[PDB]
């Protein structure tokens, strides 16, 4: 069984490939979507309610 | 009446702990309770040791943290007013007060 | 929750007595320190109940759900008691 | 014009008191915790409404009626309140028996007299 | 009485209850500008001052959220009542905090929030409350993907030593 | 319909149900005598518990009101 | 309901961190109960501002 030092991804799935940057979004160092801007520019109570209705006398 | 009354002290932060100290020594020896003054205790340095790394992965670099908690005894020899007069006032920062009977 | 009607006015009661509840997540407890007629997880789940007809707004930090009763839910929580309107919660006064 | 009956359910709401059911309406009336038992009239299987009256003369002794349900069930305590004149899915109840109704005060007590002596 | 912890763990436990009130009241009195405690236990009562520039929002009127928030600590702790009490206290010539200066932020930030008012904006405004020196620091995606970082400095800064 | 990296779906089948609450319009024994005197089918717990009518259940040879949860058969028989 | 049952206060399950109730990340050690991860951030209110 070979198994091997040569470049051999975890995965990782990332050895040398890696700057190279995906997603297609951006892309990695920045620009442009407006930006960080511009240089160039009675009464009583809940438990007394309670002792009040405790007159059930039953 | 001559109660017997030994205070102890603990608390954190170095010169606080000096001037509470001080002015309960001091007040206690002009009106002549002749004190036994300030007994100095240890500090215990209490240590707790952990990796810098929230997940491990970088080249063993510790903090390890440290806390210092100082201890200090006053006595005094008086009753009724004397005794919680002079506990109560020097009271305000981080000072915890324990009065013994004896 | 599916929790017994005894427990389910035991929360409201105390909840509003207080004003405030406070319990550690930790699905069953058992009886947590305050509420004891009722399982703690059953407390947890049924002042969430109450959370989002709020009521009441949940301040969650620490995985203790810290849980003010707000006014609306004071009407309301003083209506299902239903002991009359002039009830004041904990809005009375000790300095 | 029962209006009277209807508070008295009020009251008997606050003091817990009002059910939930027959099967615990039927517990209460056979052994004394009744003081009440509204039936209606219109419902399927009158086999039941047999039941009523076959739970109501022992020593414990509560009969009133009340016709097309749906109105004495909101009178319990059934409703969530969204507009003023109580929206619900008005839940029905068509038998409340009163428990311990703790209070006494004046329907209460004329609705017992009434129910006694009747005119 | 809590009898006879140990006397380091018992001030360490005490130390325990300072750094929570800390955590809590963060999150809690966020919108008030809040910027620490300061935990005083007395006998029969504890005292916790509660250090925040919005003292009146933190009160609320008849003292409704001074009580609200009483109340928090005494059911979490399981302070028996009136054995806690919170008191509201103003910080320091409010400007210098640091902490009243990133509640700011977070407010502006969620209203939206233009960046060279804001960031040179907290920094001269910090430095204008007669600050020695100021650095905000911007780490995050503005739109873009990529995280970004800026670091606004006006300031004699040591960042180091003791 | 969906994926998962480890396991989808193992499925021994017989997915189990849950219950009822029976229907019946109930509690049908009783008896109305003719002028006018009522007998009660199902004999109710003297248990002080219970408000009793919780009318005992009709098994062979065991009866019992289930509002003491489960606890209190009378068939037949007390503990002398 | 029986069946969530278990005497479980004994061994990781569980005693679980005061402040974000992780089990196993558990300093234990001042009556703490604090977590490794959350004990730095959380060590300046609670003194730990080690000197050395």
């Amino acid at each position: 069984y070979g198994n091997k030092e040569s470049n051999g991804e975890f995965g990782n799935e990332l050895p040398q490939r890696q700057f190279n940057n995906r997603d297609n979004r951006g892309p990695p160092r920045v620009r442009t979507g407006e930006k960080f801007g511009k240089r160039e520019f009675k009464e009583e109570p809940k438990e007394m309610t309670l002792d009040e209705w405790k007159a059930i006398q039953n | 009446s001559v109660h017997r009354i030994r205070i102890t002290l603990t608390s954190r932060n170095v010169r606080s702990l000096e001037n509470v100290c001080r002015d309960l020594i001091n007040g206690a020896k002009n009106q002549n309770l002749r004190v036994k003054g300030p007994v100095r205790m240890p500090t215990k340095t209490l240590r707790i040791t952990t990796r810098k790394t929230p997940c491990g992965e970088g080249s063993k670099t510790w903090d390890r943290f440290q806390m210092r908690i100082h201890k200090r005894i006053i006595d005094l020899h008086s009753p009724s007013e004397i005794v919680k007069k002079i506990t109560s006032i020097n009271i305000e920062p981080g000072v915890e007060v324990e009065v013994t009977i004896a | 929750m599916f929790i017994p009607k005894a427990n389910r006015v035991a929360i409201y009661e105390y909840l509003f007595k207080e004003g405030v509840l406070v319990a550690k997540k930790d699905s069953p407890i058992q009886k947590h320190s305050e509420l004891d007629k009722i399982p703690n997880l059953q407390v947890i789940k049924v002042m969430q109940s109450l959370n989002s007809r709020g009521w009441v707004k949940e301040q969650f930090a620490w995985r203790h759900f810290y849980w003010l009763l707000t006014n609306e839910g004071i009407e309301e929580l003083r209506r299902y008691l239903h002991l009359p309107p002039e009830i004041v919660p904990s809005t009375l006064t000790q300095t | 014009i029962n209006t009277a009956l209807q508070e008295v359910l009020k009251k008997s709401l606050i003091a817990d008191g009002l059910v939930h059911g027959i099967h615990q309406a039927c517990k209460a009336l056979d052994k004394r915790q009744a003081v009440l038992c509204i039936l209606a009239e219109s419902f399927d299987e009158p086999n039941y409404k047999k039941l009523v009256t076959a739970l109501c003369n022992e020593h414990q002794i509560p009969l009133i009626r009340v016709d097309s349900h749906k109105k004495l069930g909101e009178w319990s305590g059934l409703c969530k309140i969204d507009k003023e004149g109580k929206p619900r899915k008005v839940c029905g109840c068509s038998v409340v028996v009163i428990k311990d109704f703790g209070e006494e005060t004046p329907a209460l007590d004329v609705v017992k007299d009434h129910l006694r002596q009747n005119s | 009485a809590n009898l006879p912890i140990s006397k380091k763990r018992k001030f360490v436990s005490d130390g325990i209850f300072k750094a929570e009130l800390n955590e809590f009241l963060t999150r809690e009195l966020a919108e008030d500008g809040y910027s620490g405690v300061e935990v005083r236990v007395t006998p029969s009562r504890t005292e916790i001052i509660i250090m925040a520039t919005k003292t009146q929002q933190v009160l609320g009127e008849k003292g409704r959220r001074i009580r609200e928030l009483t109340a928090m600590v005494q059911k979490r702790f399981n302070f028996e009542t009136g054995r806690i009490e919170l008191y509201a206290e103003k910080v320091a010539a409010r400007g210098l905090c640091a902490i009243a200066q990133a509640e700011s932020l977070r407010y502006k930030l969620t209203g939206g929030l233009a960046v060279r008012r804001a960031c040179y904006g907290v920094l001269r405004y910090i430095m204008e409350s007669g600050a020695k020196g100021c650095e905000v620091v911007v780490s995050g995606k503005l739109r873009g993907q990529r995280a970004k970082s800026m670091k606004f400095v006006d300031g004699l800064m040591i960042h180091s030593g003791d | 319909a969906k994926k998962r990296k480890k396991k989808n779906y193992s499925t021994p089948k017989k997915i189990k149900h849950k219950r009822k609450k029976v229907k019946l319009a109930v509690l049908k024994y009783y008896k109305v005598d003719e002028n006018g005197k009522i007998h009660r089918l199902r004999r109710e717990c003297p248990g002080e518990n219970c408000g009793a009518g919780v009318f005992m259940a009709a098994h062979e040879d065991r009866h019992y009101c289930g509002k003491c949860n489960l606890t209190f058969v009378f068939s037949k028989p007390e503990e002398k | 309901t029986l069946w969530y049952s278990h005497p479980r206060k004994y061994g990781q399950g569980s005693r679980c961190c005061r402040a974000c109730s992780n089990r196993h990340g558990l300093i234990r050690k001042y009556g703490l109960n604090i977590c490794r991860q959350c004990f730095r951030e959380y060590a300046n209110d609670i003194g730990f501002k080690k000197l050395d």
